[PDB]
DNA sequence: ATCAATATCCACCTGCAGATACTACCAAAAGTGTATTTGGAAACTGCTCCATCAAAAGGCATGTTCAGCTGATTCAGCTGAACATGCCTTTTGATGGAGCAGTTTCCAAATACACTTTTGGTAGTATCTGCAGGTGGATATTGAT
DNA sequence: ATCAATATCCACCTGCAGATACTACCAAAAGTGTATTTGGAAACTGCTCCATCAAAAGGCATGTTCAGCTGAATCAGCTGAACATGCCTTTTGATGGAGCAGTTTCCAAATACACTTTTGGTAGTATCTGCAGGTGGATATTGAT
């Protein structure tokens, strides 16, 4: 009976996604993310398959930047685990509120 | 068995975004925050690309839509045009 | 008899679409003979520069084919096109390898 | 059935002189159209600013380097500039 | 190819390495 | 002899400069410095006074702000005194760096 | 003629003081040793890049005087808009 | 003594509206100044753009408002919207 | 019977400059009827808002001249002015009284 | 150390998705020939920027002193990482029609011109006035005790 | 919770700096009201490609066990705040010198424009192949002992 200890599965999942350029989020529930808050916009709307596409790739990208000025925010408090309080500096220095 | 299409963005899915960000550690709350960030993000864009279609007199998003809100909203991307 | 602007040049990108759309751009009410020929080179110039360092970054993967992740792998090893480029996303691109010293195991 | 142009030949022949055994896929492709049509934008925009300050009715190759100087850092800024001024000088010299 | 490419390129110093 | 504990005059000197909009910089100084680095850029510049005090106003308010964001930056850090790991971080956070 | 007296270290015209006051319009009560240098370097390079801009347009204009509207340009340029100088 | 023209007049104008007995400083009539010329562009910018997009070459006040539903924020935006169609149904409906 | 466009559409600000300002400015080709007036009404608009928090500033501090500290005050406590402003510097403004909680002496 | 579980790495193979290559058709670049527009070259202003200097507040430098902050150390408790399963959600692949876009048509709208009229700038002049800067004196805050 | 040092508050009291408000005034710009051009909404229709919907497939929700991280408490060293003291440099407000922006007038290049001639670049299409999987077996890593 062989376990990995806390973190070694952790750096091993870094490594492999930093690697790779894969979407990381299921498209169905993206798509269905996108189409609600759309709806509240204009109704009745279609979407070309290109456009829910270029904002998945934006918004995936988006959220990787902010998880890397986040984990700098964290390490910064001589942590290693991130927190709301770590996502929340990234935004106000950034200018996204605050 | 039905749920909010945010929760969607399931805790597996962040923690692989996480990852690719280079995080080794995740709080249990940074899932709800990270929904948040995502909803204003979506939200501020596709009310951007939205306009765009109106304004053109469309009922379709088009990938261009997309792109020029994500130009003015300082998210440039390459690859779909413009 | 007819000679395209580009070859007179010593280019590969189009001077005549680069004037055009100069023109069918409302930057000004008239364009100097040459702003498309400088224009056309320097984003030649720039495409040269990617396309180098994106073939370098292709063939360190083995492969000859250069696709997205070549071209964010180059970009990003670059000071100066990484600057140029600091908010623009390379679609398919993914991110630079870089795990923070502290968050490496012990021993 | 209607044209819809991009730049794809003409960054096909600069990888060809460049890396004449490499290819390219269609989304790199994309990526390479949107770098010119985004460096065109900034270059043609920073160029408009400075004929509009300067009460000038036309771009010429001048405000073309000016704006190159402004976007470009450094070294990019000074071999762009270099292969600018080339490109002028054999076209000026082309009877 | 026949382009006046930069001689070298340098690396941008990342804070935090 | 009466001392103030140390803060009480760093508190009373936010609220005196968080009060007021002069420039916190000697005029003379800074013309200088706007001279020598333009001199090293280019010989037989002369400078229109207004053009010296734009530069004046944007580089306090400019730095005015970066501190804004370094005390955030030592304040996550649990300290009250600011670092220069904390204007680095607040710059790369900004993305005025890599 | 005369020339100009030669222009040298001028960086330290920026005292410890005037950076304090700087920190504390920024709302900073505790101010490490090491902050009035790291603060020189930062404000060198923040008036290098918007001189060389304005310096730019002078240059492009034919002019030998940096005017109001050079550096309203470069701030502008540089995400760093100035009202009350012109434009 | 060349004609150097400003918004001040109306800025003025605008001031003794809301606040009959207010003045304004000539530097924050400065600041006034460039807040209208800044907005003015931003517009104008974005007009340009949506128009290019859509193959037209008329810049309307169906740009503008578009332009004005981008670049304000909400309520801004509702109330500007309003004050521009009331200002052109009026223009158009005084003729 | 010389009318203004700005009396016709009901407006302080000139419709006029702001025809001219769109022509000079290489914006388009052409340039709607409608386009200045709509304009020149947001502009007019906007100004109003400014001007009328900043009178309220001005007043609060026991004076009777707008100076730029009381355009500041009005943008930094307006959430909309503030964004649409979050990238412009207010010579002579100064910044929002704030004092970090943490701060404060005593328990 | 040893020992094994699992991850990782390299060589080889191979089907087809996704490249490269090829062709005819036409939109759009180039060629020629008048048709306008401009952007220095010369030649003068006055504006304003440099310079230099004299006298005096005003802020800067430096040394002393110790309050209290940072950061090292220890440690307990809680909170996220790991992991083993099957079921529920997504992914894949195969049809009906919304609506994008292709295109031509003609009119309401915008341009072009050259008139006439009025606004908004400025220079000059005076004419008024809000407020900065100063000075007491009454009142608040801080830190010793 | 008393007291005294010293900072802060606020109401008076000035002298302009800078604001307001005349002019008269004119020059450029905005407006007027036909002569000419044309861009774009309109209506029609075809043929993508978008939404929907039903089998194929792996990703995720789940609860348990505990490794090791976070943050609390403590403590000592020593950094940074306060402040006193001495005085250099900045601020201020003149004067004279001229460099150089800023104008306004000839134009000879330079670029736009209208029309014609040509061909480069696109869109079908029609082949060719780089490489993403997949397999097999060696070795490295990790964590138990
Ligand atoms: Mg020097």
């Amino acid at each position: 009976p062989h376990r990995y200890r806390p973190g070694t599965v952790a750096l091993r999942e870094i490594r492999r996604y930093q690697k790779s350029t894969e979407l990381l989020i299921r498209k169905l529930p993206f798509q269905r993310l996108v189409r609600e808050i759309a709806q509240d916009f204009k109704t009745d709307l279609r979407f070309q398959s290109s456009a829910v596409m270029a904002l998945q790739e934006a918004c995936e990208a988006y959220l990787v930047g902010l998880f890397e000025d986040t984990n700098l925010c964290a390490i910064h408090a001589k942590r290693v685990t991130i927190m709301p309080k770590d996502i929340q500096l990234a935004r106000r220095i950034r200018g996204e509120r605050a | 068995v039905l749920r909010d299409n945010i929760q969607g963005i399931t805790k597996p899915a962040i923690r692989r975004l996480a990852r690719r960000g280079g995080v080794k550690r995740i709080s249990g709350l940074i899932y709800e925050e990270t929904r948040g960030v995502l909803k204003v993000f979506l939200e501020n864009v596709i009310r951007d690309a939205v306009t765009y279609t109106e304004h053109a007199k469309r009922k379709t998003v088009t990938a261009m839509d997309v792109v020029y809100a994500l130009k003015r909203q300082g998210r440039t991307l390459y690859g779909f045009g413009g | 008899k007819a000679k395209t602007r580009s070859s007179r040049a010593g280019l590969q990108f189009p001077v005549g679409r680069v004037h055009r759309l100069l023109r069918k751009g409302n930057y000004s009410e008239r364009v100097g003979a040459g702003a498309p020929v400088y224009l056309a080179a320097v984003l030649e110039y720039l495409t040269a520069e990617i396309l180098e360092l994106a073939g370098n970054a292709a063939r360190d993967n083995k492969k000859t084919r250069i696709i997205p992740r070549h071209l964010q792998l180059a970009i990003r090893n670059d000071e100066e096109l990484n600057k140029l480029l600091g908010r623009v996303t390379i679609a398919q691109g993914g991110v630079l390898p870089n795990i923070q010293a502290v968050l490496l195991p012990k021993k | 059935r209607s044209r819809k142009e991009s730049y794809s030949v003409y960054v096909y022949k600069v990888l060809k002189q460049v890396h004449p055994d490499t290819g390219i896929s269609s989304k790199a492709m994309g990526i390479m159209n949107s770098f010119v049509n985004d460096i065109f934008e900034r270059i043609a925009g920073e160029a408009s600013r400075l004929a509009h300050y300067n009460k000038r009715s036309t771009i010429t190759s001048r405000e073309i380097q000016t704006a190159v100087r402004l976007l470009l850092p450094g070294e990019l800024a000074k071999h762009a500039v270099s292969e600018g001024t080339k490109a002028v000088t054999k076209y000026t010299s082309a009877k | 190819g026949g382009y006046n490419l930069r001689p070298r390129t340098y690396q941008p110093q990342r804070y935090g390495g």
